[PDB]
């Protein structure tokens, strides 16, 4: 049928990349989208044979050689998604899609401040770390999310822990993953 | 709708005559050549999307200038329309195929279509495009057999004289 | 101009029916029905062109779609089965020339059982006060617990107007009890402003879709409907 | 008129769809009784004039009151006109059958003729003896047992031409 | 047909009458304006071709039911009858303008037109579209008030001759 390279992409805020995108049978355009958060379908490009350019993005489709692909220049953190190239190959009655490409940028962090802080409820926020850790049975531990202040130009990576047993205190709630040796704990 | 059968029986009735030899005879040869015609239509009906959009793409490709505003091409429906207009031509050569001769081709897309596209500013000669590719597109035996190309080949080349 | 879809989430108990909404308001003559599976990959299911079905990929028999204008196509599945829940996109084009446009989409997810759509429950956090006297900003953290299918919509409202900036919920949510059936989830966000602006005297709000009146709620605890569930702090 | 052929390209025409498969395997089925429905035609209108004075004898043998002083097979010119009119529906179910498609029976030849005949003052009734009488005549041809006269061809099971052609004969004394 | 003389002589005739002195003056205007109407015969003319297919575009464009299978836009010979009758109709009416009446206009295109119509199968609700169109297109043109293309003529109130061409359009409207 169709299949779509690389699975997945970590690339860094700043990184160009390419998505590759290979047919089997005869092909008359190619279309290239990118899946959002909520689920929308975005039309990056519409092709037959061609290169288009389109800000940081570049398509290219060869019909002869069956293949197309997606090249990403200096990525920026608004690039994440999902991303999918369809073939009107076949006998151009429909489209086929591949598998997609989860690609995922993460902030280039200017000066980086780690610490783990605790919240008082109304009614424990390991913040602004360095965008080279990663993060990991009653215990609650969420990924690591890529916020930012465009009004400070400040992007900030934080990840959340709680739990309700008071024989876990935020002294050692990143205990099984590597925090830096730079980790202020108030 | 003009055929071996309708076309003998017709000349019958003109005549005041019941059928006899010549008429079936006539028909007998409807039998034969069956098999090739029949043959040429089912592998169009079951390729039409292909052969359309490869015909209408072809087209605007020797006349790139349609696309001009003005022309006959100046939007994407009316482009659309014109790849629309290529499966209706197509869809007749169809029912020609089926039929055994030119009646759907004739009453139904060939009557008025020189006076439909003098007013619709529509050139005959980006049609003659699309079936010319059509037909010289075709392969023997890859895409029908030999008397079956003969049949399709055949239909394109009549709709193709009816537009010089 | 775009392929509106409605409704957007649908949770419904298997044998119960379901029908999905497409509109279109291009110019368009062709709609699609596409069926996005768990593993993020599109199949069609369907296709039509004017009032003619001109495509029908091998869908079981419950599945059937209604055209009645050419800018308009529903589908309607009757006796709904567990493994039909994935994400089902309307989109539109033109025929013969052009880019398909598709449409937000509808989550439909089947329970064997209706009874374990739980609503979530919203829980704002405040900000530390290290974090005020050692990055001259504080942020804000909100838990949304014990949900289930995962069909919410996370949003931070500040005095009545709603702030996209500065604000990250996690992209896929948390579950709670791995390896126990259908385990309930979890999701967080935060929200980071600066230290004089939470000085100066927030609200979390999280819009669930549940069970809908074409579901029948015997169950003791309250029916779990579609609803906003909203925390404050000020 | 239209044919077998046609008529499906009509149909298939009024939803815009190129002919399905079915329809061709159909069609196929009408190409390879061919040679059966030439061999129906054949013993039809090599027995024509037969069935023509067989029917009408037979209408007037039934009801002797066409040939009193009134009827409508009354005088010489009467009588003739009638045997006319029997041939020339013959003619057009023959044109049916050899066609497969009742188009040109009722085009050409049924469209007015019960307006016509009310206006002649010809029974109505006693035609419809006389196609019925046809009706049979025909279809013992077809079938090949007619009591004086036998049409050697090959051992087939010919019924559903027979039908056919009886089914045009219907349409004619509904016509009326 | 009558033009406008001849229409005040059939009606000074209904009373035995000589020619008023009131209508041998409005006849003296019917000449004043001379130059006037035959500026708007010739701006419809010119451009006959761009009012039949704006109008045939147009009713197919509000309803493009007329070209899918069964309307009757359908085949290219229905298109190509549907716009011959768009130029007849325009035909006619620039002959009642040019003559002051619209006497050729009733007797000669309008006569039976709705009868021949319910016979084939013409939608009326759509032929008036286009008509009514037609109309806007062409009071455009003797106003020289259409969009895509002017027409050179010297100054003055040509609104008396648009309502007439109007008035003549709606007696087509009308006769359907
Ligand atoms: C109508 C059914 C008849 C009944 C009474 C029966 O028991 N056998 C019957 C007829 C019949 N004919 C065939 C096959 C043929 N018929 C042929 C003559 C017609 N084909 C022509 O081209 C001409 C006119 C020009 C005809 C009059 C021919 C040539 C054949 C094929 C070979 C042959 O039989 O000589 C069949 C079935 C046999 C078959 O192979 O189809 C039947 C039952
Ligand atoms: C229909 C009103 C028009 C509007 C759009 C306008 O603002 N001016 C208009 C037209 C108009 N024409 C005249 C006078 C003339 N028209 C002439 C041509 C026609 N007379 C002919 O013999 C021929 C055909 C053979 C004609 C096409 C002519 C010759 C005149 C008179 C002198 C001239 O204008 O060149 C008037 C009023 C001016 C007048 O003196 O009557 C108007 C308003
Ligand atoms: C294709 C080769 C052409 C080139 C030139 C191009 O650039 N466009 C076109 C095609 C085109 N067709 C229309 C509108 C009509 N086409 C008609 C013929 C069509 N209708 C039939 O039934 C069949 C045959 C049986 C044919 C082939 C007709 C009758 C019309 C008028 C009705 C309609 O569909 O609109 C257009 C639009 C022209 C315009 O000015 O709007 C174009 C561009
Ligand atoms: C015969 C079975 C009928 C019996 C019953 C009977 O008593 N009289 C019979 C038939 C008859 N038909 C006419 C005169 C006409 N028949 C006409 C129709 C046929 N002419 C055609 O061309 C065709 C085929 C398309 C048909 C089926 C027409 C027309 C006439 C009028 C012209 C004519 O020849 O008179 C008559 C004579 C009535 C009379 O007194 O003139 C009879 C007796
Ligand atoms: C055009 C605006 C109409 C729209 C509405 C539509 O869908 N079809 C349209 C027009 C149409 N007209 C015919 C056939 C005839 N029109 C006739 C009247 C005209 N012929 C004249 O001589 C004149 C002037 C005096 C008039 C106004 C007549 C008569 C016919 C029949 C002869 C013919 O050419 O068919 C048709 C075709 C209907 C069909 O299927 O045959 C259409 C589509
Ligand atoms: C008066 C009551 C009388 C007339 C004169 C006849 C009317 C009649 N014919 C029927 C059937 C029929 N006619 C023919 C043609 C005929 N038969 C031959 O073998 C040959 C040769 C000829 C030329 C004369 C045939 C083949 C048939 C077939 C049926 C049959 O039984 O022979 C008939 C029956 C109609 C019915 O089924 O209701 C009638 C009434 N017959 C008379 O008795
Ligand atoms: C689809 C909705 C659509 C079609 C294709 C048209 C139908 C339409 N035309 C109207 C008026 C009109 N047509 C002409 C001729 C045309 N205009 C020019 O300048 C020249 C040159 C041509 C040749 C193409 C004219 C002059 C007019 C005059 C009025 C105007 O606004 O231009 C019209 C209006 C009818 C009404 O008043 O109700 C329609 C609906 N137009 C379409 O939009
Ligand atoms: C009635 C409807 C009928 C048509 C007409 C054709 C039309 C046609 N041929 C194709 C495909 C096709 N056809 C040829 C031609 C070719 N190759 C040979 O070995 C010989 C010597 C040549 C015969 C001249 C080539 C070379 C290709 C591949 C090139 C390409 O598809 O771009 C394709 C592309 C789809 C595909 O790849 O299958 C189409 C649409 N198909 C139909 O069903």
């Amino acid at each position: 049928q169709v299949e779509q390279s690389p699975s997945a992409l970590s690339l860094h805020e700043g990184t160009s990349s390419a998505l590759r995108c290979n047919f089997t049978t005869t092909t008359r355009s190619v279309q290239w989208f990118r899946q959002n958060s909520r689920g929308s379908l975005i039309n990056l490009f519409y092709l037959a044979s061609g290169t288009k350019e389109n800000g940081r993005l570049k398509s290219a489709f060869d019909s002869k050689e069956l293949y197309s692909t997606l090249h990403i220049r200096d990525a920026q953190l608004e690039d994440s998604g999902t991303y999918f190239c369809a073939a009107e190959a076949g006998s151009f009655n429909k489209l086929t899609f591949g598998a997609g490409t989860r690609l995922a940028v993460s902030p280039y962090i200017q000066n980086p401040d780690p610490a783990v802080y605790q919240l008082r409820d109304s009614k424990c926020l390991f913040t602004d770390f360095d965008s080279q850790t990663n993060v990991s049975s009653d215990v609650y531990i969420t990924d690591k999310c890529v916020l930012d202040m465009r009004s400070m130009d400040f992007k900030s990576n934080s990840a959340v822990a709680w739990s309700n047993k008071s024989d876990f205190a935020c002294a050692n709630a990143f205990n099984n993953s590597i925090i830096p040796e730079d980790t202020f704990f108030p | 709708m003009k055929s071996v059968i309708t076309t003998t029986i017709s000349a019958a009735d003109a005549a005041g005559r019941f059928p006899s030899s010549s008429d079936l005879e006539s028909v007998q040869g409807n039998i034969q050549r069956a098999a090739s015609r029949l043959e040429a239509a089912e592998k169009l009906a079951g390729n039409h999307e292909a052969v359309v959009k490869e015909a209408g793409d072809a087209c605007f490709a020797k006349y790139s200038y349609l696309k001009n505003p003005g022309e006959a091409g100046d939007s994407q429906e009316k482009i659309n329309k014109c790849y629309r207009d290529i499966d209706h031509y197509m869809r007749l050569i169809n029912y020609s195929l089926v039929v055994g001769g030119t009646g759907p081709l004739d009453e139904w897309c060939i009557a008025g279509a020189r006076e439909v596209y003098r007013t619709l500013n529509l050139p005959s000669s980006s049609y003659v495009a699309a079936f010319v590719f059509t037909r010289d597109r075709l392969c023997v035996p890859r895409d029908m057999s030999a008397q079956a190309g003969v049949e399709y080949g055949a239909a394109l080349d009549y709709v193709i004289n009816s537009l010089c | 101009t775009a392929v509106f879809q409605t409704p957007n989430y649908h949770v419904t108990q298997v044998g119960n029916e379901v029908s999905f909404n497409c509109k279109q308001t291009l110019g368009h003559d062709t709609m699609y029905w596409y069926k996005q599976d768990s593993k993020k990959l599109l199949k069609i299911m369907f296709s039509y062109n004017n009032k003619q079905l001109i495509v029908n990929e091998t869908v079981p028999r419950r599945f059937s779609p209604q055209s009645s204008d050419k800018a308009h196509l529903n589908l309607r599945i009757k006796s709904v089965e567990p493994e039909d829940s994935a994400v089902y996109l309307c989109a539109s084009s033109f025929r013969w020339v052009g880019e398909q446009y598709f449409g937000p989409g509808t989550r439909l997810t089947v329970l064997e059982d209706l009874k374990n759509v739980f609503p979530p429950e919203v829980a704002v956090f405040e900000p530390s006060a290290a974090a005020a006297s050692h990055t001259q900003k504080a942020t804000l953290v909100c838990l949304a617990t014990g949900f289930y299918p995962d069909h919410v919509e996370l949003s931070w409202w500040v005095n009545g107007k709603e702030v996209h900036s500065g604000v990250c919920t996690d992209p896929q949510p948390l579950k709670e009890q791995p390896a126990l059936n259908d385990s309930r989830y979890a999701l967080s966000s935060r929200l980071r402003v600066s230290a004089t602006f939470w000085q100066n005297p927030f609200r979390c709000q999280v819009q669930f879709y549940g069970l809908s009146e074409n579901d029948e709620w015997t169950q003791d605890r309250a029916k779990p409907v579609t609803q906003i569930v909203s925390a404050e702090a000020w | 008129m239209l044919d077998a052929f046609s008529r499906v390209v009509v149909n298939s025409d009024s939803k815009a769809a190129y002919v399905g498969g079915s329809d061709l395997q159909a069609l196929k089925t009408f190409i390879a009784d061919g040679n059966k429905r030439l061999d129906a035609v054949n013993s039809i209108v090599s027995n024509a004039s037969c069935i023509v004075s067989d029917a009408v004898s037979g209408m007037i043998c039934e009801n002797p009151g066409l040939i009193a002083p009134g009827g409508n097979c009354y005088t010489n010119r009467r009588m003739a006109a009638c045997l006319r009119d029997g041939e020339i529906i013959l003619r057009y179910t023959s044109y049916a059958l050899l066609a497969g498609d009742s188009s040109v029976l009722e085009d050409r030849c049924l469209n007015g003729l019960k307006e016509t005949y009310i206006a002649l003052g010809v029974p109505t009734n006693s035609s419809v003896r006389a196609v019925s009488i046809m009706k049979s005549a025909a279809v013992a041809f077809i079938s090949n047992t007619a009591s004086q006269r036998k049409m050697a061809t090959t051992d087939g099971d010919c019924s559903a031409l027979s039908s056919e052609v009886a089914s045009y004969c219907d349409k004619v004394a509904a016509a009326i």
